[PDB]
Order: structure tokens, then C-alpha cells, then sequence
């Protein structure tokens, strides 16, 4: 039982550190880590991180990617949000890994050598306003007209569709099968005919989107896998995108520990209740940090439980908000500065964070649905 | 004992809750949200109007006399609206005055009364920030004082005509009244989570005149405790919206609001907010017998900081995607609970204050 | 808004517990205490209490009771327990206020007169090893036979069984109906033929039954209210019930009010940990005091809602277990030394209290229940 | 890094399951528990025959030498069976000498390793109660030391040949080798929450041996990861039992562990069960580096305290009535996490504790 950081993993970690903290000064990281993939640089990050070869950093050698272990890919996804950058998850993790495994060679050969070059972006188009964590219940329809899909319906929540290349869009193909067996993931330009999207200024500051569709038009050869079998898709390859959220915690790590050096610089380290707040929310932050490598090695070793992923999710998710609370308390009237202000402390990030980790607790799985789930396949109750 | 609001305070509910309904629309808080005051001066003219900004204050001043309880009926249906007047640090600052002022300082009550003088109340600064030690220092100047120092986010500082400043002096802390035009006073905007544009003071010997010398304690009991009523108004009305939203929303076929994690989640939200009404009226009670040892504020103060601020954490989660959305109106309960239950200090710091005054009531 | 003690109230509560503390010298009280209502003094308190009076002191001067108001029962509930006497709260708020409603003349003569007196103790026998929170499934059969009843099955936690003259007991006398309307309530003496109890050793110290019923006969005569029913009987006339479980914690109080006592004066309460958690449960039992005053006050306006009552005893006894649980770490190491041990402090009442608080969450009420009925009755939820 | 047993920790783990299973019977629990020693001895004797007081212990000693992770392994099978065994006093007691223990000292450890020597440590005081800064005193006596002072509920003391104890002498806090007849010592026997026999000790002027200088913090930071694996073994023990009640047991026409309340309180224990464990590794893998700032074993015992504690009153709670009662399994569980979240200190005294080694590493 090692608990320990390889010396190989440190030198790699320090290096992409410096590396993520010198692509921009501190205050325009902060702007871009906050705008996410919906603002105005992420397409710049995203390109000079392609050229720069970590977008395929964990991904096979023969699809054109260094091959690193999920470890290494574990510590780059950890400092690249640790500096507050914006990174296309989505692409990298999902589309790319599920575009190997289930794409066409046409297929793969269209989007993935765009997509390590940082010159093709996707985002993901599942959720509508009548299916959220009903997924299975969506009704975009997309209709067979000969070798052509019509498709029409709408999306909410369609995260990165203003910069977005491509989407990613689950759809209804067949009305009569049972929910489950009558999907199927399609591939959309954003420069269809018939597609629009719409901003959603979101509270913690990035621009999420609504996507609509109206008689666009894609070939039957677009869509990826299975007609009606795009369920399948949805269900699984999800253990990148699990480390890809886990990461997120490096930050918070990070925060804590300015959060220290602001408080014992200014004497409010002196006081007994930030030391106790402080102590509990570093026994909190490690077991997070080391929950996160268990989850992350079972994932090397291809041994995660689905139990095992949604509790680490869970507790990880919400020791975020629980961390971001306590250190708004440690700030003292600082605290409820916006960034850009004046008196700001440590830039406005934790401010700023409070306002999106709430999101967090229900994107990546919606935590009520973990809990079921560890309860059912980790303690084999029945299903509720 | 009793546990219902009078027929007066019951018809004042019913009128602050129509002018608030009428003026926090959609519309109306993205455009105050985004102007450069951040105050609804529409919003504070009708409750002047409506007789509502006396409603607390003396009959002397032309108010109705009626008391920190009046106030806080009228707290609760802010936060209920989450609309965005500084009620609490103008009529804080004015019952300071009522209470512990000099003749002149009360002779500015008429103008809070009819709507065309504001205040505000400077009570925090940067750092350790122990709001009963305030760093910022008084000097006497013969009769008066100069206050040399800084305040931190000091609330709708735009347009505010004076405000009370909390400086330790020769003799202590105390209480001390400031003209916003001085001079030596400045400040820069710096605008918090709850999107109100606040002030940063800075104080070069800045002429100012003391409140009596018990004022700055009671003034720090009395804001603790009209906090905690908007804070029990946004949980309330966060709440409310909630349960509402989770009715109708459908997934798996049926309402979310049948699912039974969703239900215990909204039986915490209930129970923590009949919590946090009892200990506020406590508070109330606690101020209106003259008590001076500060538990009972701190008590109901500690519950809108930890209770009130649970309940926004969770009527966002409940919502999902649609919560973050900063034009649907849950995630501006989360923004005014957020910034109330840190404000004079979150929950760490309030039990720790507490514990103090319990470890000394018991050696005396 | 008063939220206030009348002095008349006061002055009440200050004589009461100079009798209660009394009665019987500490230790003594704390063994009965403990013992609760199945323990060999039981009989014994409550025949002091018939002879002084306090048995009848909330009944109807009607039924030879005081009739004290809703807010003076409450606080002789308080005072009661407070000194850890145990009182017969299912005979004085159960039973005897539903003969007085429900009850023929020859029961009400038969039973009230020597409940006043403490010369008639019931114990309720509900619960069943299959039917305890779903109590409408119970399946104890009675069968009629002319003018008896044959009663066949068994109840289990059936409290002060061992000590009661007759048991309270609810029976199927109708399998065909809907559950919720085949049901009686039918009154078992506990020298019965075919009755017996079995004794069950709880954790906290008291002893509870198992009874069982085997070919038991009692008149048709002893049914309470109407054959079939007894469900009504059994799901209304609770609000005597509830001020007498939420009077319990008023020994919480006082034993708050001790350890702040006790560590001022072995210099336990200069640590800042100390009194930042009697601040916390101080603010939670303030909380605790002023709602359960709430109910009370409701019940004596009748408009007591079933969410405010639910929202009430989850919050009061989740309250008494924070408090049993922080207040077990401020007394150190003798938190853990039972009482009649040496160096147990405040004679060993939070330890053996943490051990019986774990209980009151299920008893009374099924929280999780409690918070389902808040949802739907108090915020319109639809039914889970 | 890794987050398995290897393969001798995982074969050591699977001879103290079936040692604790043979013997943690309902009958035996019963009889040891209402005892006068309230220790299983045939149970003692079945480790030792086994090699398992053996097995954290130095081979010079006759012991395997695997250490504290050997320890953990055991400790929490022993809290996975709430079996009554003076294993963490003894066995962190052996530790201790093995580690900071004159050669004399050291002369102890055969007759551990082989069943018939048992320790047990005297760490607490009654009051403020600071384990780093006992109020015992420690005074001179040539080259010995004699103590004076009480410590608090000293465990499983029936049948304890040595004490070790914590004094302060004119050096600085430190830790005493007593043996149980020296002149001077009394205790009282006093029944704890798990049913454990404790001693409240009376030290006057007792004959003493020190270990040496750095015992003391040492010792404290062992023991605190000690008492987390017996916590972590109590709570898993816990959650099972209920995970499997609740699947049979049926209210409303479906088993109760269909209810999502139920299978939400359910997947917090196996949260915190996870955190715990984790935390708890980590303080091992820092005790094998020599690691002294103490962060990580306060980190893995607050776990124990609030963790722990909080699975196994959600096990309670869960189980309703059929829990309370003393012959159905769950309630000891409850005994036991109760007891052992308060011993050294409770988890709000560990987060001051914690904290101020966080504002001095800050410095
Ligand atoms: C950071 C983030 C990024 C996202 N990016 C994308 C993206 O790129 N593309 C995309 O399509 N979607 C995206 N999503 C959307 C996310 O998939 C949905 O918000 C999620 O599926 C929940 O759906 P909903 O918002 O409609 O919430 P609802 O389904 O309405 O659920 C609302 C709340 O009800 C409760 N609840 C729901 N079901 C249950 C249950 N079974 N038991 C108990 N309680 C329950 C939970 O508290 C939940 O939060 C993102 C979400 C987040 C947070
Ligand atoms: C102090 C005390 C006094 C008592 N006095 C009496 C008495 O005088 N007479 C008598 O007949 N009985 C008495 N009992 C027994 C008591 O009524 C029952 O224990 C109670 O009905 C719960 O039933 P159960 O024990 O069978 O638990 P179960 O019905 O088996 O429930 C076990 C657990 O399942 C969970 N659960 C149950 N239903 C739900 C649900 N719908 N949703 C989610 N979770 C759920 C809860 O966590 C619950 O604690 C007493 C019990 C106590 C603790
Ligand atoms: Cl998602
Ligand atoms: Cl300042
Ligand atoms: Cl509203
Ligand atoms: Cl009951």
C-alpha cells in the first residue's frame, strides 16, 4: 500500500505547472478559467495546447497521441485546471476515445487529426429541457430520408455550442422501440443549415448555450455506431471524463494553500476558529486527493467500480462547495468580492468558484443517482 | 407566550409584500443589477411613500414607532424578493441614532421617513476584521473626533448622505456619525456577490461625532439580527420557488417532488427555516427587554449564516441546469444568502464569539 | 410575537422542580430514570405521582383531573423528566384521553379513576416483527366467539408490558377489509390466559417486552370505539403525545447546563474547541426549546398542521443526539465511563443518554416519514 | 502509487478473519462482556498460537517484523468482529518499546509475542486531559523515576503485566515503564461505553523506567492510527450487517433498503467508509517515512472520530427497534465507534490539534 507520488510523477507535474501558469499572465488566466469553453480565448488555449502536443497526451500512438499512462494523463488534467485553464474535456475524452473505438476509418480519419491539432472542437448535445437526468426520455428527432437524417428538436445546457465545431447530439431515430433502444448519437456542424444557438449567462459567469434544430440535414454516414444503438454510447467509455471532473480538485488544493499564506500573512491565521476550519477542511481535501488517485489507478488497472466512481464523485463534488464555503468564512469581508474588484483577495477565485461549484453537484451525474447507485451495485440493495 | 405577528405587523407583511412584488420583477432587478448605484430608487420612493421606511422609526421622527419588530417583518419580505434596497443599513443606522444619537443626528430621521436622505453603516474591515475591536481610529478634536483608517464593502455606499463608521477611540470602541462628502473620506466601488456596489473607505482624520457610548455593541446586536431576517426572507422565498419548480417538473415519468431524496431535502430546507424564524423572534424579544450580553442575536444570527445559507446551497441543486441560469430567479437567493451569512462574519466566527459569551456569563 | 415565559409559568416550573428533584435522592432518581417503564420502580413513581396529584393534572376536571392548561402539562412534562423520573405518558395521554372520547360509560369507570390514581398502568401493544413503521399490515388476529374475542399473534417493543396492568392492543378482527379498516383496539389484562411477555434488553438500559397472545379470550366489551375501528383511534388524539416527547428535552437543557459547569471548574471550557461546540449546541437547542414551545402553543390553539408537528420531533430529537454526541466529547475521558463506575461525571447520564437517544429518532414517528409528511402536508409535494 | 494489500498482509488479514470469526460468537461476546476481566483470553491465546501478536513486532523479538501496517491489518479485522482483546494497548505499548525501549526493555517483547506478557498504555487524565502535556509528574530518583498523579480509564487493565505512562519530568513530557505490583500504584476498576474494564490509575511515587526522549509524540501518533483501524473495521463491520438487514427486512410490501432515504444514508457510510480508509493508509505509509509533524495520523483519527461515528449511528437508526436490543449484533458496534471516536481526545479536539500544526508549518 503505497500512497505515494512516483518522483517521476512530481518532475512531470512541476514542469506542466510552469508550463500552464506561463501560456498567460495570472489576471487573463483567471478571465479564461472562468469563461470556460464558452468565452472569447478558449479556442486560442485550445489551439496552442494542440500544437504544443498535450491534446492527444493520453491518447494511442497509433491515432497519433503519445500514449502516456492514465496516471500522467491524470496529473496533466489536474494542472491544466489547477492554473485555471479551460481544456476540451469533452473532445479529448469523449469524442476522440469514442470516435477509435466505435467511428468509421472516414470517420476517424475526418475528426481525429483535427482534433489533436487543437482545430477541431465538439460539444455535447444531450440534455433538453423536457430530458435532463431522464436522459433516455429525449425527443430531438432525427428522421431517415433516404441516405439523409432530418433532424429537429432542441438541446439545453449544450456547453461550448458557441465555439464548438461539431455537436455531438443524441436523438430519437425510432419513436415505437423502448427508450433505451432508440437512439443514436449523429455528428452536426455548427455551420448547418437550421441550427442556431443561444446564450445562457450562468451565475458563476461562463456562457453556456440552448441549440436548436430546424430541418437540418446530415448524412446517414454521420452518425456514430449503432442506429438506435447510441444508448450504448451514452452509458459507456465514461472513465476519462470520470478522472477528467476528479481533476478539478488539484485547484481547490491549490486554493486552500493560498488561502493559508493570505491568512498567515495578515494574522487571521491567529484565530482559533480559521485554524480549526482550516484543519477540518484539509482533512476533508485529503482523503478527496486520495479517493481520487484510488479512482484514478482502478482506472489504470481497469478495475473502477461504478460504486467506487460515483462515491468518489459524489464526495468529491461536494467537498468542493463544503471547501469553498468554509474559506468564504476565512476571507472575512474580502470574501464576497467579485474578481475585478477592488480588495479582492486571491484575485476574486473563490468568489467566483462558490458561484460555479454548485453546478457540480449534478453535471457529471446527478449526485442523487450516484448514491442510488452505490448503494445498489456497492451494497446490493435493490433497485428504489 | 405567543408565536403569530399582530394585526399591525400582519397588515404591514401584506403592504410590503405587494410594493416588493410589484417592483422585483425580472425586468426591474436586471436593470437595478446593472446600473451604477445598484439600488432601486423607484422601489425606495413607494416604500417611502407607503409610510414603510417610518414604519420602525420614532413619532418624533414622523415614523409609527412600531420597532425593530416592524423592521423585521419588513427584512423578511425583502429577502422574500431579494430586491435590492439598503434597507437594512439605512434603518440600522437609524435606529442607532433614534437610539443612542445626539438631538442633530436624530433631527436627520425625518428625511430617512419621507424617502430623500440615505445611510449606511460601516462596521467591517479588511483582515482579521473583529467588528466589537474596530482597527480604524477615533481622535478627539476638541469636541469631536477624526477617523483615520480603512472600512471594508461598505453596502449601497451610491448616494448614501452620511454613515456610521465604527472606530475605537481614546476610551474604547465606539459609534461615530460621517458626512459621505468629508473631507479626508474616499472610497472605491467594489462591487459583491449579491451585485450591490459597495465601498471601500479609506479615512485620512476625517471629522466625525460620536454616538453614545453604549451604541456600537447594541448597533452590532440590532444588524446581526435584521441580517438574519432578510436572510429567513431569501430562504424562505428560495424555498418557496422550489417546491413550486419541483410540482411540475417531470423526469422518469413523474415529478422530481416525488422522488424521496427530493422531499427530505425540502423537509431540511422547512425545518431549518422554522428554526431560523424562531431564534430571529428571540432576537427580537431578547432587544425589545433591554438585554445587553448579545447571546440571543448571535444565536439567530448563526442560523442565517448556517441554516439560511444550506437552504440556498440546496434550492440550487434541486433546480439542476436551469438554477444556474442567471435569468431564472433561484440563483439570486443563492447570491443574497452567500453574501448575508459572511456579512459582520460567517458561522465559524459567530460560534466562536458565542462560545466566549457563554464561557463568560458562566464565571458571572 | 411573545416569546416569553409568563411568570405564573415560571413559578410553576421553579416548584415543580424543587418536588421533582425531591422526590427521590439523585442516584436513586438516575437508576429509575434509566430504567424507564419497565423497571421494578415504575409502579412505585407512579403511585407517588397519583397520590400527589400529577397523573390527572392536564385531564378534564370532568374526569376528576385539574384541568391545567396545554401550556402548564407541558412544562410539568418538562420538570418530570428533567429530574429523570419517568412518568406513564401512553397511559395519561393515550389511553385515558381516548376512553374519555371513546370510551363506553362501564370503561370510563372501569379504567380513568384508577389511572388518576396510578393504581392502573397500560402499556401499548402496536408494533409487530413484521409491522412496525407500516403498523396498518399488523396481522395479531382477534376472532370473535359469542361476546369474547380469541386473540392470536404477537407484539414486540411493547414498552412496560412487564410492569402494566393491561395491554392497549391493536388486532386484525377483519382480514377481508382494506387494511386500514379491519383493525380494533382492544384492552388485554396482563394476567390473561394465554398472555405473556418476554423480556428484551435494550442498550440504553431499559428493558422492553415481547408479548405474545396465544388463544388469549376478552370480552367483545373491552373493544375501544368500534369494531374495525381502531385505525382512526391509533393515527389520532396525538398531541398530548407530542408535548410529552418533545418535553424531553428539557433534561437535554439542563444537561447542557451542566457540563458548562463542569468544565468552567476544571478549566475544561478555556479550550477554544470547547466553546465553540457549547456555543453550536446551544444555538441548537435554543432552536429546539422555542419550536417545541411553538407546538405546544399550537396544540393549545388547535391548529397544530402534521408538517410543523413532523418538522418539530425530527429537529428536536436529531437535536438531543448532536447534543449527546458533543457533549460526550467535551467531558474527555470520563465521556466513556458508565454510570455506577468510578470517575463518571454528572454520574454517568450523557453516556448512558447517547445510548438511548439513538432510539427516540424511530420512536414517536419515523423520522424519515416525518420528513415525507413535511413535504407533502407542509409544501404541497405530491406523495413519494 | 497502489491501494491493495500485498500478499502478505492480505494472507495475515485472512488468519485474524477467521481467528476473530471462530471466537466472536454471540455466546462468547456475552460471557467475555459479563466477565470480571471483560477479555477474551482464550481468544489472546488463539492470536498468539497464530503468530498475530507476533506478526508487527521485531524478528529479534521472535515477531515477523512487519510493522504498523501489520497492526492496522489486524486491528481492523478485530473491529470488523467488536472482538474483546487488548490488541492496540498491547500491541502499540510492544511498538513503542521495540522502538524507543532500553535493551532491558526490549527483553519484554518474547513474552508478548509468545501470549503470556500483556501491556497496556496509560495516555489520558481526567479534565482538560492534553495527551502531549501530561499533568502526571515525573520526578527523579537516581537514575530511575518515580510518578505521581491519576491517568484516566487506562484499557483492559485485568491481567496487565506493564504499563507504560505518560509524566512530565523536568525534561519535558515523556513515557514510563511501570509494572502493574510496583509499590504505589492502585487503580479502580471502571466499566466503560464498549463493556471494556478500565482502570482509573493513582500513581504515588511509583518506581518508573523512561523510554527514551522522542516516545511520547511517537506513541501518540501510533496509537491515533491504531485506534483509526480498529474505527475503520467497527464501521465496515457496521454498514455490512445493515446492508444486509435492510435487504430482507420489508415495511410497505418491499425490502427497506428499496426506500432512496435508506439507500442514501447507506451510501454516505460507504463514503465515509472509503475516506476513512484511505486516510487511515496515509498515516501509515508517513509513520514507514519517519514522518514527525503528526498531520497525517490526526488527519486518519478525525476521520475515526467523525466518520466513524457517524456510520455507526446511521446503522442504529436504520435498524429501528431490533437494533436496540443487546442480543442482536448491530448495538455493539455503536459501543464500540462511540468509545473509540472519544479515546485521545474527541474530532473536535483533533481539529485544534490539527490546526495548530497547520499555523505553525505555515511559520
Ligand atoms: C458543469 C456542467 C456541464 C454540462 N455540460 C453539458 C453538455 O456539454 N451537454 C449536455 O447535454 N449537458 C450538459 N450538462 C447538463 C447536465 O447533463 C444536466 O444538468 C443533468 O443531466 C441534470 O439535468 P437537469 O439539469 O434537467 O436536472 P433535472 O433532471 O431536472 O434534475 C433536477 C434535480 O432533481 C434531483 N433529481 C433528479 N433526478 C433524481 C432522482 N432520480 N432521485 C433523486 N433526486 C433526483 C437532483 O437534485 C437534480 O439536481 C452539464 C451540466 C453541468 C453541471
Ligand atoms: C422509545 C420507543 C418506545 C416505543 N414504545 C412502543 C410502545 O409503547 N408500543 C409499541 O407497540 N411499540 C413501541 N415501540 C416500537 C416503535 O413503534 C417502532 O420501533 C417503530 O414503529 C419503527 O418500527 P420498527 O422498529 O419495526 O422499524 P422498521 O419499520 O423496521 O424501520 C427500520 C428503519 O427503516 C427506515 N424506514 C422505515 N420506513 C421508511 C420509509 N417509509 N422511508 C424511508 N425509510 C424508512 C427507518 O430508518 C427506520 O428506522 C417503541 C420504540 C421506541 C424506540
Ligand atoms: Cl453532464
Ligand atoms: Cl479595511
Ligand atoms: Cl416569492
Ligand atoms: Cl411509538
Amino acid at each position: 500500500m503505497d500512497l505515494r507520488e512516483p518522483a517521476a510523477l512530481s518532475e512531470l507535474r512541476a514542469e506542466l505547472r510552469a508550463y500552464f501558469n506561463g501560456l498567460l499572465p495570472a489576471d487573463e488566466r483567471r478571465r479564461v478559467g472562468e469563461q470556460g469553453v464558452g468565452g472569447e480565448r478558449f479556442r486560442e488555449v485550445v489551439k496552442m495546447l494542440g500544437s504544443d502536443g498535450w491534446l492527444g497526451y493520453g491518447w494511442p500512438k497509433e491515432y497519433g497521441g503519445q500514449g502516456r499512462s492514465i496516471s500522467e494523463q491524470y496529473v496533466l488534467f489536474d494542472e491544466v485546471q489547477r492554473a485555471g485553464l479551460p481544456f476540451p474535456f469533452v473532445t479529448v475524452n469523449t469524442v476522440g476515445p469514442t470516435l477509435m473505438k466505435y467511428g468509421t476509418e472516414e470517420q476517424k480519419k475526418k475528426y481525429l487529426p483535427g482534433i489533436l491539432s487543437g482545430d477541431i472542437v465538439f460539444a455535447i448535445g444531450y440534455t433538453e429541457p423536457g430530458a435532463g437526468t431522464d436522459l433516455a426520455s429525449l425527443t430531438t428527432r432525427a428522421v431517415r430520408d433516404g441516405d439523409e437524417f432530418v433532424i429537429d428538436g432542441s438541446k439545453i445546457f449544450t456547453s461550448g455550442a458557441n465555439t464548438a465545431d461539431y455537436i455531438w447530439l443524441a436523438c430519437r431515430t425510432d419513436p415505437e422501440a423502448p427508450k433505451h433502444k432508440g437512439i443514436s448519437i449523429i455528428i452536426v456542424p455548427t455551420d448547418a443549415e437550421g441550427f442556431s444557438w443561444s446564450p445562457i449567462q450562468t451565475v458563476g459567469g461562463m456562457v453556456v448555450t440552448a441549440t436548436y434544430y430546424s430541418g437540418v440535414r446530415v448524412p446517414v454516414s454521420e452518425v456514430v455506431g449503432e442506429i438506435n444503438g447510441g444508448w450504448k454510447l451514452i452509458t459507456t467509455q465514461l472513465n476519462h471524463e470520470r478522472i477528467g471532473l476528479a481533476a478539478l480538485g488539484g485547484r481547490m488544493i491549490r486554493l486552500w494553500e493560498d488561502v493559508v499564506a493570505w491568512a498567515r500573512d495578515n494574522g487571521v491565521l491567529e484565530q482559533p476558529w480559521v485554524r480549526r476550519d482550516l484543519a477540518r477542511t484539509y482533512a476533508k481535501l485529503e482523503a478527496m486527493r486520495l479517493l481520487n488517485w484510488k479512482m484514478t489507478i482502478a482506472v489504470e488497472n481497469d478495475e473502477l467500480t461504478g460504486a467506487d466512481a460515483g462515491a468518489t464523485k459524489a464526495y468529491g463534488t461536494e467537498t468542493h462547495i463544503d471547501v469553498q464555503r468554509t474559506l468564504t468564512g476565512i476571507l472575512g469581508a474580502a470574501g464576497r468580492i467579485r474578481p475585478e474588484s477592488p480588495g479582492a483577495v486571491l484575485a476574486g477565485q473563490i468568489e467566483q468558484l462558490s458561484r460555479q461549484g454548485i453546478v457540480n453537484t449534478f453535471g457529471g451525474g446527478v449526485n442523487e443517482v450516484l448514491r442510488d447507485m452505490v448503494a445498489t451495485l456497492g451494497l446490493g440493495m435493490p433497485r428504489s | 407566550m405567543d408565536f403569530t405577528l399582530g394585526e399591525e405587523l400582519t397588515e404591514l407583511q401584506g403592504l410590503a409584500r405587494q410594493i416588493f412584488t410589484d417592483h422585483a420583477t425580472h425586468q426591474r432587478l436586471r436593470a437595478v443589477e446593472t446600473s451604477e448605484s445598484r439600488i432601486d430608487e423607484t422601489l425606495w420612493r413607494e416604500l417611502a411613500g407607503a409610510g414603510l421606511l417610518g414604519v420602525a422609526l420614532p413619532e418624533a421622527a414622523g415614523g409609527a414607532g412600531l420597532g425593530l419588530g416592524a423592521l423585521c417583518v419588513l427584512l423578511e419580505e425583502q429577502g422574500r424578493h431579494v430586491a435590492p434596497v439598503p434597507l437594512w443599513p439605512t434603518l440600522v443606522a437609524a435606529l442607532a441614532i433614534a437610539e443612542h444619537g445626539t438631538a442633530e443626528q436624530r433631527d436627520l430621521l425625518p428625511g430617512v421617513v419621507d424617502g430623500s436622505r440615505r445611510l449606511t453603516v460601516a462596521l467591517e474591515e479588511f483582515g482579521v476584521g473583529d467588528v466589537a475591536a474596530p482597527g480604524c481610529t477615533a481622535v478627539p478634536d476638541g469636541d469631536g473626533w477624526r477617523l483615520s483608517g480603512t472600512k471594508a464593502v461598505v453596502p449601497s455606499i451610491t448616494g448614501a448622505a452620511h454613515l456610521l463608521v465604527s472606530a475605537t477611540g481614546p476610551d474604547g470602541p465606539g459609534l461615530f456619525l460621517v458626512d459621505a462628502d468629508a473631507p479626508g473620506l474616499s472610497w472605491e466601488r467594489t462591487e459583491t456577490t449579491s451585485r450591490d456596489m459597495a465601498g471601500n473607505l479609506t479615512l485620512d482624520a476625517v471629522p466625525a461625532r460620536a454616538l453614545g457610548p453604549a451604541a456600537l455593541p447594541w448597533t452590532l446586536d440590532v444588524a446581526r439580527t435584521a441580517l438574519a431576517a432578510v436572510q429567513l426572507g431569501v430562504a424562505s422565498g428560495a424555498l418557496h420557488i422550489t417546491a413550486s419548480y419541483l410540482k411540475e417538473r417531470e423526469q422518469f415519468g413523474r415529478p422530481l417532488g416525488t422522488f424521496q431524496a427530493v422531499q427530505h431535502q425540502l423537509a431540511d430546507c422547512y425545518i431549518e427555516i422554522e428554526a431560523m424564524r424562531v431564534c430571529l423572534w428571540q432576537a427580537v424579544c431578547a432587544a425589545e427587554d433591554g438585554a445587553t450580553d448579545g447571546k440571543a442575536a448571535l444565536v439567530a444570527k448563526w442560523w442565517a449564516d448556517e441554516g439560511g445559507l444550506n437552504v440556498v446551497h440546496r434550492t440550487q441543486h434541486l433546480h439542476g441546469g436551469i438554477g444556474v441560469d442567471v435569468d431564472y430567479p433561484i440563483h439570486r437567493y443563492f447570491l443574497w444568502g452567500k453574501q448575508i451569512s459572511g456579512t459582520l462574519g460567517g458561522a465559524s466566527a459567530d460560534l466562536q464569539r458565542l462560545g466566549d459569551l457563554i464561557a463568560e456569563g458562566a464565571a458571572s
